[PDB]
């Protein structure tokens, strides 16, 4: 509740499992 | 510097 | 952001806006980074070149919001700021040298399906990411195009986000005539590589934020900080390294509280 701890996961998003319309770009240049 |  | 899009529905939770009370404008992008703590660059507050130097009382934050304009009831968040904090080794004077800045809230804010901290990198991620080529994503209100006020003391209607790949060293250096340092990073396409995409004016202080594959965690590995102009080719945005800062960014924080 103060940050750090679930920081970087978005409530939306991660929480609810699901991915926003373009972070795939940034995974496939991380592995690519 | 030189900010936007 | 030039040549970005809508960002979606919280999807940055950590954006937060800088503005001026009187006269009321925005002024620069910040992040969340905990319940009381907003990081931006140090130029959106000292500045003075532009007569710039602003304290506690002339700015408020607002945080959880899409649009640019439009009120958004029970989603936007108004903080006002406790301190300021200002990289002590901070250079104005040349370059921009640990253009960093800490922001205190008066008064912790309250997390939600749209407001929400990002986290700081750590060693492992910053080593594992900040690799030429990988990807990170730049968010913000900045102008759209580059105008002729660029670099001097149209806009978008909703949040924009560009993702942005880290250019070599070397490559950044070549670029331009500016002394860059290990504080700093730099992004954006090449001519050659056909994408396109920079921040601009108004994009200032806010986050580039990368997605950890390890923890599926975003973590802000810079600051929109300098360029010359928006989007020109053969010219890149320089960000912050937030990570070689980070010392600085936990004295200050442990002394006052996260
Ligand atoms: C910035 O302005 C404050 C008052 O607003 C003043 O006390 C301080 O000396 C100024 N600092 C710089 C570096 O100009
Ligand atoms: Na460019």
């Amino acid at each position: 509740g103060s940050g750090e701890a679930d920081c970087g996961l978005r409530p939306l998003f991660e929480k609810k499992s699901l991915e926003d319309k373009t972070e795939r770009e940034l995974l496939e240049s991380y592995i690519d | 510097a030189k900010p936007r | 952001i030039v040549e970005g899009s809508d960002a979606e529905i919280g999807m940055s939770p950590w954006q937060v806006m800088l503005f001026r009370k009187s006269p009321q404008e925005l002024l620069c992008g910040a992040s969340l980074i905990s319940d009381r703590w907003v990081l931006t660059a140090a130029h959106c507050l000292l500045y003075p070149p532009w007569d710039k130097n602003f304290t506690e009382n002339d700015l408020l934050v607002r945080i959880g919001k899409h649009s640019r304009t439009r009120y958004e009831r029970n989603i936007e968040k108004i903080s006002m700021l406790e301190k300021i904090y200002i990289h002590p080794r901070y250079n104005w004077r040349e370059n921009l040298d640990r253009d960093i800045a800490l922001m205190k809230l008066k008064k912790p804010v309250a997390f939600s399906d749209y407001i929400h901290p990002v986290c700081l990198p750590d060693r492992e991620t910053a080593a594992s990411l900040l690799q030429a080529g990988y990807k990170g994503r730049v968010t913000g209100w900045g102008n759209l195009k580059e105008t002729w006020t660029a670099n001097v003391g149209g806009q978008p209607s909703v949040l924009q986000v560009v993702n942005l790949p880290i250019v070599e060293r070397p490559v950044c250096k070549d670029s331009t005539r500016i002394r860059i340092t290990d504080n700093m990073f730099c992004a954006g396409y090449k001519p050659d590589e056909g994408k396109r995409g920079d921040a601009c004016e108004g994009d200032s202080g806010g986050p580039f934020v990368m997605k950890s594959p390890f923890n599926n965690r975003w973590y802000q590995m810079g600051i929109v900080s300098w360029g010359e102009g928006c989007d020109r080719d053969g010219k890149y945005g320089f960000y912050t390294h937030v990570f070689r800062l980070k010392k600085w960014i936990q004295k200050v924080i442990d002394q006052f509280g996260e």
